[PDB]
């Protein structure tokens, strides 16, 4: 008999909905670990601007 | 990142600075020279010139 078993059929349904919000979940840091990124490579090009700026106007100065 | 980019530039711009103090004195010294050598010239061309 299905009773216990009946119990089972529901918990494969939602066992499905939560992979599905574990694909999710995996979506959002993704995209976070691609924004995380993003902000040091803009934190790295105006950086290299400030140094290549920085040597230049010391050079003029010398 | 900031902290040692900062750095990265200071540590260059005292070197290149003290290394442009070097050269400055050297090419003061370098027009001295041809002009001490070049001198009882300029003087004999004044000269000849407020004698007027």
């Amino acid at each position: 008999k299905l009773e216990a078993i009946l119990s089972q059929e529901v918990e494969a349904e939602i066992q499905a909905l939560l992979q599905e919000a574990e694909a999710k979940a995996e979506a959002v840091k993704r995209e976070a670990e691609e924004k995380a990124k993003a902000l040091l490579q803009a934190r790295e090009r105006a950086l290299e601007a400030q140094y290549r700026a920085a040597l230049r106007r010391a050079e003029s100065a010398g | 990142l900031e902290a040692q980019y900062r750095e990265r530039e200071r540590a260059e711009t005292e070197a290149l600075l003290a290394r442009y103090r070097e050269r400055a004195e050297a090419e003061a010294k370098a027009v001295r020279e041809k002009a001490m050598a070049r001198l009882d010239e300029a003087v004999a061309l004044v000269l000849k010139e407020v004698l007027p």
